[PDB]
């Protein structure tokens, strides 16, 4: 079994916020 | 206008699988808009359509690792939201 | 380098399991202070010691579903971070 | 078996926390 990695954290702040 | 939209990452899986999730996962936002509720939906879906067990992810800043047998695996950011999700067995 | 508070909420595991993992999360922050590294090295010790397959998640904004056999889960946070751990099989 | 569920907060950021 292959081992899934990530790291999200987009700065998607624009107007609104996250 | 806008249909199977949804950018790939970490493609790993059956097309229509990956078509069916990057399209279920839209809905998901429709039906909820919630990340949490996202995973929700297309987890049981899967599950009871394809069988478990399938994992998924969903949001903006998360670290993850996970471990998933070959041509199980899919990734792909939507609706300014990171989805996840594959199957384990 | 080794105490830490960490606070639990979806307990469901072993004391020494989860206290362990806690630990050891404490350590993961002063060898690699990342979220995915943290994850990584933890799950694959825990599938080494207590045998395959953990998975894990952390971070601190992130919607998510999975599923895992009993006793095999546990989730706290700590190093203002959301810490989750649990094993499948 | 039992499917885990959660949704995580600014804890620390810009804002600080």
């Amino acid at each position: 079994m292959k081992d899934t990695g990530i790291q999200v954290d987009r700065d998607l702040d624009g107007k609104s916020h996250k | 206008m806008c249909d199977r939209k949804a950018v790939i990452k970490n493609a790993d899986m059956s097309e229509e699988m990956q078509q069916d999730s990057v399209e279920c996962a839209t809905q998901a936002l429709e039906k909820y808009n919630i990340e949490k509720d996202i995973a929700a939906h297309i987890k049981k879906e899967f599950d009871k359509k394809y069988n478990p067990t399938w994992h998924c992810i969903v949001g903006r800043n998360f670290g993850s690792y996970v471990t998933h047998e070959t041509k199980h695996f899919i990734y792909f950011y939507l609706g300014q939201v990171a989805i996840l999700l594959f199957k384990s067995g």
